[PDB]
RNA sequence: CUUUAAUGUUUGAUGUUCUAACGUUGACCCGUAAUCCGGGUUGCGGACAGUGUCUGGUGGGUAGUUUGACUGGGGCGGUC
RNA sequence: GUUUAUUAAAAACACAGCACUGUGCAAACACGAAAGUGGACGUAUACGGUGUGACGCCUGCCCGGUGCCGGGAGGUUAAU
RNA sequence: AGGACCGAACCGACUAAUGUCGAAAAAUUAGCGGAUGACUUGUGGCUGGGGGUGAAAGGCCAAUCAAACCGGGAGAUAGCU
């Protein structure tokens, strides 16, 4: 399927290139998320007219805003006190709900889907590293030290 | 010697009554056929 | 206790009874009861879908709490009761907050025993905890397929499962059938073994005993005519055919599991 | 029923012929599936029971155009 | 041409990971005094399962049929 | 105890018990073009199928053939 | 306590005789089995024909069952009377 790309696709993203893609890939991922628009002999003239450069800056500022946001908290440290068990066996596994809420209350205002946990769900008690992706090409590292209560 | 026919008004009406026929389309066709034949008694009427 | 009754008359000679002196001698707890209309093996189409079902004593349904979601509330075992719907006895438990509930009774329970749920619970039998907090190698019962589903394994009298290994977020359990199944660590389980382990020692004695238990007579395929069963026909007990189900499927050693969806959670099969 | 909501494909009866040309009545079924399509005009997902051919039709045309035709057909989606 | 090897091409089998199709007879909220159904949030599986078209195997579970004539009755045997 | 209402009440059928086999729960299986329902508001000390038929002594040898279960060296093998 | 014992109602039908254009399209008379249970019964529901139901006889499904009844294809076909 010949489609025009808006966002930077890591593999074949080139700002509106007539590059074939699987129908399922565009149908289920690109179009619903706004990363591309189906163009068939009608929007090509339109893309090169108003999408050619007008939205290029609009897309870029989103990346610039994301880069600004992820540096809001220079400390980049998260401390949460949990009533862990006796010698391990933390009370209960916690994912993104509590940590995101605490960070939002005091720290960086970020959405739920932004937080990614590469080291499980924080089972063991101690120091852990969490990779935050506010953009495809922007990755952030945050150290979390859960302390037993 | 118990015989096949053991009368019961409630069972007769609820089985072959007018409203029983109208419930289904097959019963409605039964009434339609008997109207065409001109039968005086459309169904078993109490 | 197992008691052998004297052969005062035929039908009592082979009766072996199981008597539990601590079972409650009275009516059950009404608020937790519900009517249980029999079906006789018929489905919504009115046809017989399961054979050899019908009749039997009327029995009410006890709402047994399998989920065990009352976290952090200590509870006390009021009494043990006979449940007609289950092989295992149930226990009526009163929570500190004034709520009564029914739970499966493990082997160790007795009147006045203390039980607790939630992760912040002890290791004594009757307490329910997520399987992540349960030490490996312990015996549990009433295990959950999925978090919050309720509990489906080791529910009969004298049944249990073994926790053998814990990898990542999944746990491996050995079921009473000798099969190893992989379950999520978030699922809850109850420590200990289901009680009434002597329930398997009864023999029912006579034909009427199975009759008022809801079971109807079973007719052998050979006794039937060819038009009714794949077996049957001929003079003088002729078989000359491979055993098969009434609908033609080959029984006596043919595997019928065709799921391809839950196979990822099966580590070993029965042997 | 097994009717595609886009192309209108419905099961069609037919024959199946053996080597001996024996004819037995069969039925051809459309390749229907339940799919959720994202519509930007109304900003939500719409579930349609559409065939594989219909899904190709939706891709070639616009989802908005197909929805308009469905509305003109007089059947709720 | 026989004998071998750097980058790029078609690639297909296998393996790992991901989520956005799809499944959910998991939980929670709403329509709603509702164990149906739908929508929403989340969890778990996940391109698997399942379904359509085509195709190999199995298939008395079911169906339609066939199973000759002569003959010192017929059958058996023999013959055509 | 049940059975050929209306020529067969029995040694037939059932039976408690016994064994084999299938089934991990969206269970096997059954009725349904499907939804769905029974199994079961049960889950392996449970459920379905099959044979034998209380109880006591027991139940020997044979895997060639046909089924069923497992294997993969090699050969043959459809659609495409 | 008991699918315990004897025995009426009640349920069933082992033997004999009568009756076979009968009082009766399976009965009567005299005996006979069970009779607190796998019992029996009233009322009302559910299962529909290649289907149901069946402690299994090819039994029963309105006096009809190795495929009910009614209408239709249909004036089926009949090398036979």
């Amino acid at each position: 399927m010949q489609v025009i790309l808006l966002d930077k696709v890591a593999n074949l993203g080139s700002l509106g290139d007539q590059v074939n893609v699987k129908a399922g890939y565009a149908r289920n991922f690109l179009v619903p998320q706004g990363k591309a628009v189906p163009a068939t002999k009608k929007n090509i003239e339109f893309f090169e007219a108003r999408r050619a450069e007008l939205e290029a800056k609009l897309a870029e500022v989103l990346a610039a805003a994301n880069a600004r946001a992820e540096k809001i908290n220079a400390l980049e440290t998260v401390t949460i006190a949990s009533k862990a068990g006796d010698e391990g066996k933390l009370f209960g596994s916690i994912g993104t709900r509590d940590i995101a809420d605490a960070v939002t209350a005091a720290g960086v205002e970020v959405a739920k889907s932004e937080v990614r946990l590469p080291n499980g769900v924080l089972r063991t008690t101690g120091e852990h590293e969490v990779s935050f992706q506010v953009h495809s090409e922007v990755f952030a590292k945050v150290i979390v030290n859960v302390v037993a209560e | 010697m118990k015989r096949t026919f053991q009368p019961s008004v409630l069972k007769r009406n609820r089985s072959h009554g007018f409203r029983a026929r109208m419930a289904t389309k097959n019963g409605r066709q039964v009434l339609a056929r008997r109207r065409a034949k001109g039968r005086a008694r459309l169904t078993v009427s109490k | 206790a197992v008691v052998k009754c004297k052969p005062t008359s035929p039908g009592r000679r082979h009766v072996v009874k199981v008597v539990n002196p601590e079972l409650h001698k009275g009516k059950p707890f009404a608020p937790l009861l519900e009517k249980n209309s029999k079906s006789g093996g018929r489905n919504n189409n009115g046809r017989i879908t399961t054979r050899h079902i019908g009749g039997g004593h009327k029995q009410a349904y006890r709402i047994v709490d399998f989920k065990r979601n009352k976290d952090g509330i200590p509870a006390v075992v009021e009494r043990l009761e006979y449940d007609p719907n289950r092989s295992a006895n149930i226990a009526l438990v009163l929570y500190k907050d004034g709520e009564r509930r029914y739970i499966l009774a493990p082997k160790g329970l007795k009147a006045g025993d203390q039980i607790q749920s939630g992760v912040d619970a002890a290791i004594k039998p009757g307490n329910t905890l997520p399987m992540r907090n349960i030490p490996v190698g312990s015996t549990v019962h009433n295990v959950e397929m999925k978090p919050g589903k309720g509990g489906q394994l080791a529910r009969s009298a004298g049944t249990y499962v073994q926790i053998v290994a814990r990898d990542g977020a999944y746990v491996t359990l050995r079921l009473r059938s000798g099969e190893m199944r992989k379950v999520e660590a978030d699922c809850r389980a109850t420590l200990g073994e289901v009680g009434n382990a002597e329930h398997m020692l009864r023999v029912l004695g006579k034909a009427g005993a199975a009759r008022w238990r809801g079971v109807r007579p079973t007719v052998r395929g050979t006794a039937m005519n060819p038009v009714d069963h794949p077996h049957g026909g001929g003079e003088g007990r002729n078989f000359g055919k491979h055993p098969v189900t009434p609908w033609g499927v080959q029984t006596k050693g043919k595997k019928t599991r065709s799921n391809k969806r839950t196979d990822k959670f099966i580590v070993r099969r029965r042997s | 029923s097994r009717v595609c909501q886009v192309t209108g494909k419905r099961p069609v009866t037919g024959n199946n012929r053996s080597h001996a040309l024996n004819a037995t009545k069969r039925r051809f079924l459309p390749n229907l599936h339940s799919h959720r399509f994202w519509v930007e005009s109304e900003k939500r997902f719409v579930t349609l029971r559409v065939s594989a051919k219909g899904m190709r039709v939706i891709d070639k045309k616009g989802i908005d155009t197909v929805l308009a035709e469905l509305r003109a057909r007089g059947e709720k989606y």
